[PDB]
RNA sequence: UCUAAGCGCGCACCCCGCCUCGCGCCCCGCCCGGCCGCGCGCCCCAGCCCCGUGCCCCGUCGCCGAGCGGCCCCCGCCCGGG
RNA sequence: CUUCGAUGUCGGCUCUUCCUACCGUCCGCGCGCACCGGCGCGGAAGCGUCGGAUUGUUCACCCGUUCAAGGGAUCGUGAGCU
RNA sequence: CGGAACGGCGUCGGCCGGUCCCGACA
């Protein structure tokens, strides 16, 4: 008789539909689809309040209701307001040069520690890379999916790595200034 | 003829091996979709570990390892069969193992063994992986080919289904006949079947 | 105990078994990749090695001692007589691999290709292709087979024969080989290109370009039974060694109690 | 987990046990893996049976708490659920399955011939349609 | 498993004309185990060995199974490290049935056999006092839970019917 | 470098806890290391 | 034959009754189709069965005697002991008498 | 909070390709025959869409034809030169 | 314990394979990590671990170089040698 | 999976000492 249930009130602007464990959220910025068929979940639409509900929560099935609930809420805020990760380039001596090679779909970084290697990072589909005039050496990543934009920003941070040296002494690279929830 | 899609390899093999010893001829299709329980990380290590044992002096005289998902199933059943004996060799001869549904077994009637199937055999939360993916990693090169031919065969099977549906309706219209007497006896004589 | 001193093994185990080649001549096995959307081209040609020459050339390798200098290099001339296409074969990428979807032969096959199909031409029935020429020669039968290849074949190849008469060697039978047609927009475009070349000589200039790199497949020179010093490149033992020095001294350990496939042993050399 | 909950009064079908093949009502939950079942009109006596034997039918009987046996029989008799289940596909099959069990080796012979008459009659019907 | 109230006394002696009659309630599979467990407790508690004592009666108690009742058992068990005390609540129809449930859970989780577990107290706990969450879960009147194991039915049916035309839906 | 940039850079390169046995970068408030599963964490020596 | 019209219930001769060490070739373990339980075997007990000899194409008559195990296999005795090349071959439990 | 679900990257290692061999098999040629079998939905299982069956007779009366799916058959040397 | 009507005794030379308890190169992480260069750790056995002086010597010590881990296989290897 | 002292916020089951609506400075 044990159920770990978490209920999230769907925003009126968002229109979402759940078939099986596939949740499809429609929003003003765009439409997103996630699949949670890995976990055993009894997600019930029930108008605004969506109950994830995991029956018989033995051990880590007690963690599934809140994780899935939060993901479906991230989906809601992604397609209503959009996620805006900001990335700050941190040059000590040689200014790293960033160019948006595609239609906001690729970023190329040069002169990182005077490296001849050119790092081109292709963005995940549905995320746009921009350059911010106000901050200076700031990249703006904008998408409707929290994971897609964050994975792109992690890839940019990894693409620029000091090979050896002391990391505590040489602190150069893109380091993610702001988490997001501002623009599509 | 057994569709192996979704069947635990050992549980299916135990059923197949006794059936082959009992003189039944068994043909297995969609062998690539049989499921081995446990994480791919460890299932693949356990298939690489077995491919390590080869006769040091000549590997041509050593244990052979079959990358093919259908030949993996055969080797499993061979372990559960007295192959060295002539009784065992004959039951191995009646086994036919095939990745994908081949043209030879395309129109044969396929049965499933629900006990062997993974959905009833392993808890949800237990990681499981098809033998087709372990095969590709150990070195099977026909996964793309077997998928291309399976997808096109399923498009044809869809067209056949629609014709089958219309044919089945036209059999039901003719299900009125002496069949009614057979029905009366096979139920209303208390027989019940 | 350990080997005491570190030394590599002698020979590539990948080239075992070192046996006389069963295949009559060099075989292509894997052709170059199709690269669909490229220009339609033939990937292979057969020729007979004539001999070497030595040429002086101007090196333009930037970043080298020879940049803007002249070098004398060994060059091998391979006499390549034109090869006449005699048949088109189409293969499909089945779950069991490339499987032939039939070969359509030409309406008229040359005498050198015919000679290949018999052990002795003079004392032979000469019955090969007799029915086929009657079925064909109108082109209708050939066209139906080409259409079947367009519908079911994924890889198109041409079967061509070297004309041995144009070469100095004492052969008379032609060597027949399959040359993969590559660079096709469609399989049917590949069949059309192949049909144009049917019963038609193909030239090296129209297969390969100057400055391009090729892979040369052939059976090597033979030396017959050779010793492990001149077969595997093992060290000759000191001249004090009784019972001869041209031998591997220890062919293995007590355990495994059977000689291994690694250990060097005398046999066929070329 | 959408429907067919293990609740009080749910009609149950015994898949295994001495009373296999019969319907019962869950009088009370003993645990996650056991229930107290009793079916007086179906002849199942009150016992605690593992939920692993019980199969949940779609019908639920409206009963009072602590049903007892006599009050439970009165409630089961009032409910139309028992007959609704029997008229349903599972119930009609359950009735056929009971008749199949009451069959001797001789009644297997008559049932095997009749089945082969069906096998060949169906082939004649199928061929004639085509 | 059966529930036996066993009575026993020391043999009557010139030193004491009527020794004290002792009464214990022992849950055992049979009467011979119940009289053995009686003397094991009597030997330690009152220094009475079986040779020095008599069994006045071993009365078997019959318990009604009409209603599920919350039961509470206080026991002591020996693990390899040393002895420990443990309170377990189980909801069962009869007290013997609840003791069987307690013995099976102790064997399954604590790996303790019948002989190394002594049952200090077995009581019927009220619905209000249920320290164990599991018993408290079913105590509330409305307890709709989806079938815990509907996979078992299809797997069991498939033992007789090894080969089926379709894979069964649960 | 700009001072804020040095701070931001430090969050990912200087602020972490290293379990002595596992030598694994670990969260600042980590009771047990992700890989070593041990309580002997240290605060990462400053430059 | 004498079994030409007899309807028969299908079965297989799986093996002789045996232990890993010792095999009793006198009793033959037969699996009867439709019998999956030991109680169900009682229906087929004391029934005339026949296995067609491969060499002569002639039925070897036998009678089912006792149940072999809880899974419905039965122990049967035949006029001649079975050759052993007939393992896995079908035996016929006739629904009609003799 | 890098992990529990989920996800990205990732080793001179591993596996594969390229290569060395290769049982068999495929296509064609010559020749163009014999033999044998009769039986197709798919997906999913925390929607499981109504389940919890069917088959239960490979001779036991079934064998036509057709359509598919197979199997078999068959291809010399001596001699001279390399 | 087994081998005495017999299992060729060390070191070298030759040649093969294997192990990791990895010295260098590979992948990370740490440092009393500015760089250079060390050092510690986890994965990693693909490749390299040589040329000589004295000594029967394994060992040892020394010179030199692209600076040089440790072992196992009847103390691998005598119808192979010396 | 022969195995030790020692570790483990892996998952369960207890034992004991406490604090929760004097919300476990507002």
């Amino acid at each position: 008789p044990l159920c770990s249930s978490m209920t999230i009130k769907v925003p009126t602007d968002v229109e979402c539909t759940i078939n099986k464990r596939v949740v499809t959220v429609k929003g003003k910025k765009g439409t997103l689809v996630r699949d949670f068929s890995h976990a055993p979940l009894d997600i019930t639409h029930a108008n605004d309040t969506i109950s994830v509900a995991v029956w018989f929560p033995r051990g880590k099935r007690n963690a599934l209701p809140r994780t899935i609930c939060s993901h479906i809420e991230n989906m809601f805020k992604g397609v209503t307001y959009g996620f805006e990760y900001k990335m700050r380039l941190a040059y000590a001596h040689f200014p790293i040069a960033a160019t948006v090679v595609d239609n906001n779909k690729a970023i190329e970084i040069r002169n990182f520690m005077h490296q001849i290697k050119t790092r081109r990072i292709e963005c995940l589909p549905g995320v746009t890379i921009a350059m911010s005039t106000n901050v200076k050496d700031e990249l703006i990543l904008r998408g409707i999916s929290i994971e897609d934009v964050s994975h792109t920003a992690a890839r940019i941070h990894e693409s620029l790595k000091v090979p050896n040296k002391d990391l505590r002494k040489f602190l150069d690279g893109c380091y993610v200034s702001s988490r997001g929830l501002q623009e599509q | 003829v057994i569709d192996c899609k979704g069947h635990i390899l050992g549980r299916l093999s135990a059923i197949v091996a006794k059936e082959l010893l009992h003189g039944h001829e068994v043909a297995l299709v969609r062998c690539e979709k049989a499921i081995i329980s446990g994480a791919f990380r460890d299932v693949k290590a356990h298939y690489l570990k077995k491919m390590h044992k080869r006769t040091n002096f000549n590997h041509l005289r050593g244990p052979f390892h079959f990358r093919a998902p259908a030949e993996i199933v055969r080797r499993t059943i061979r372990g559960m069969i007295p192959y060295k004996t002539v009784r065992g060799s004959d039951a191995m001869s009646r086994l036919r193992v095939y990745d994908g549904i081949p043209p030879c077994c395309a129109r044969y009637k396929r049965v499933v063994c629900p006990s062997a199937m993974a959905y009833l055999c392993l808890r949800p939360e237990r990681r499981r992986c098809e033998v087709g993916r372990v095969a590709h990693e150990i070195g099977w090169q026909h996964a793309a080919d077997v998928e291309r031919y399976e997808k096109r065969r399923l498009e044809e099977c869809d067209k056949w289904y629609q014709d089958k549906i219309q044919i089945d309706k036209k059999i039901a219209e003719a299900a009125e006949k002496d069949a009614e007497l057979q029905r009366i006896n096979a139920e209303l004589a208390k027989y019940g079947y | 105990s350990h080997r005491k001193f570190s030394c590599c093994r002698k020979g590539n185990l990948g080239y075992l078994p070192r046996k006389r080649c069963t295949r009559g001549r060099g075989r292509c096995k894997t052709f170059p990749p199709d690269v669909q959307g490229a220009p339609i081209h033939l990937t292979a040609f057969l020729g007979y090695k004539a001999g070497c020459t030595h040429v002086m050339r101007f090196i333009d390798h930037r970043g080298s001692n020879l940049h803007n200098r002249q070098a004398i290099d060994q060059a091998t001339i391979i006499d390549a007589p034109p090869m006449i296409c005699t048949a088109i074969i189409g293969y499909a990428k089945t779950p069991k691999g490339l499987r032939a979807v039939t070969t359509v032969w030409a309406a008229h096959i040359a005498e050198p290709a015919m000679r290949r199909f018999y052990r002795n031409y003079f004392h032979a029935e000469k019955t090969a292709f007799s029915t086929y020429m009657k079925k064909a020669a109108d082109g209708t039968y050939i066209k139906e087979q080409l259409g079947r290849l367009k519908q079911h074949a994924d890889v198109i190849r041409i079967v061509a024969h070297t004309q041995p008469a144009l070469t100095p060697l004492k052969q008379k039978k032609a060597d027949i080989m399959e040359i993969q047609v590559n660079g096709g927009a469609n399989v049917a475009e590949k069949v059309d290109y192949a049909y144009a070349l049917m019963e038609k000589p193909i030239s090296i200039k129209d297969v390969f370009s100057v400055g391009a790199q090729i892979d040369t497949i052939s059976i090597t020179r033979g030396r017959g039974f050779e010793g492990v010093v001149t077969r595997w490149g093992v060290t000759r033992l000191p001249r004090k060694t009784r019972r001869g020095n041209r031998k591997v001294a220890c062919i293995g350990a007590w355990h495994p109690a059977n000689v291994q496939y690694t250990v060097a042993r005398a046999g066929q050399m070329g | 987990s959408y429907h067919r909950f293990v609740e009080a009064g749910r009609l149950v079908y015994l898949g295994d046990g001495p009373d296999k093949g019969k319907l019962a009502v869950i009088v009370d939950i003993l645990s996650t893996a056991a229930v107290l079942i009793d079916g007086p009109t179906t002849g199942v006596k009150r016992q605690v049976v593992s939920l692993r034997w019980a199969m949940l039918t779609d019908q639920v009987i409206n009963i009072s708490e602590k049903p007892t046996t006599e009050q439970l029989k009165k409630e089961i008799e009032a409910s139309p659920a028992i007959d609704t289940f029997m008229n349903s596909v599972w119930g009609k099959k359950i009735q056929q399955q009971r008749l199949r069990a009451k069959a001797t080796f001789e009644d297997m012979g008559k049932i095997a011939k009749l089945r082969r008459e069906r096998k060949m009659a169906m082939k004649r019907i199928a061929m004639s349609i085509k | 498993m059966q529930k036996y109230i066993v009575y026993g006394r020391r043999l009557p002696s010139e030193k004491f004309p009527e020794p004290e009659v002792f009464r214990m309630t022992i849950y055992a599979p049979n009467e011979i185990v119940a009289k053995s467990r009686f003397w094991y407790h009597l030997k330690s508690l009152k220094k009475i060995k079986r040779t020095h004592g008599e069994i006045l009666d071993c009365q078997h108690i019959e318990e009604n199974g009409d209603f599920v009742k919350n039961f509470g058992v206080l026991l002591r068990y020996r693990s390899r490290v040393g002895q420990h005390n443990m309170y377990r609540e189980v909801r069962e129809t009869t007290s013997a049935r609840a003791m069987d449930k307690v013995y099976s859970e102790m064997a399954g989780q604590c790996r303790a056999r019948y002989h190394d577990i002594q049952i200090i107290n077995v009581k019927e706990v009220a619905d209000e006092d249920v320290r164990r969450e599991k018993v408290a879960m079913f105590t509330q009147k409305g307890v709709r839970f989806p079938h815990p194991c509907p996979y078992v039915h299809v797997k069991r049916a498939a033992r007789t019917a090894r080969f089926q035309d379709r894979a069964p839906h649960v | 470098m700009e001072p804020t940039l040095i701070n931001l850079a430090r969050e990912y390169n200087q602020n972490m806890m290293i379990c002595r046995h596992c030598y694994a970068r670990n969260p600042l408030r980590a009771t047990n290391c992700r890989r070593c599963r041990g309580t002997n964490l240290r605060k990462k020596k400053l430059s | 034959e004498e079994i030409k019209g007899k309807t028969f219930l299908p079965a297989i001769f799986v093996g002789y009754q045996r232990s890993r060490a010792k095999q009793r070739e006198n009793v033959a373990l037969v699996k009867v189709s439709g019998i999956y339980t030991r109680a169900e075997t009682d229906k087929v007990l004391g029934r005339l069965i026949a296995i067609i000899h491969s060499k002569s194409g002639k039925p070897i008559f036998g009678k089912i005697c006792r149940p072999h195990g809880n899974s419905g296999m039965v122990r049967a005795r035949f006029y001649t002991n079975l050759p052993g090349q007939l393992m896995g071959h079908k035996v016929r439990v006739f629904y009609d008498n003799i």
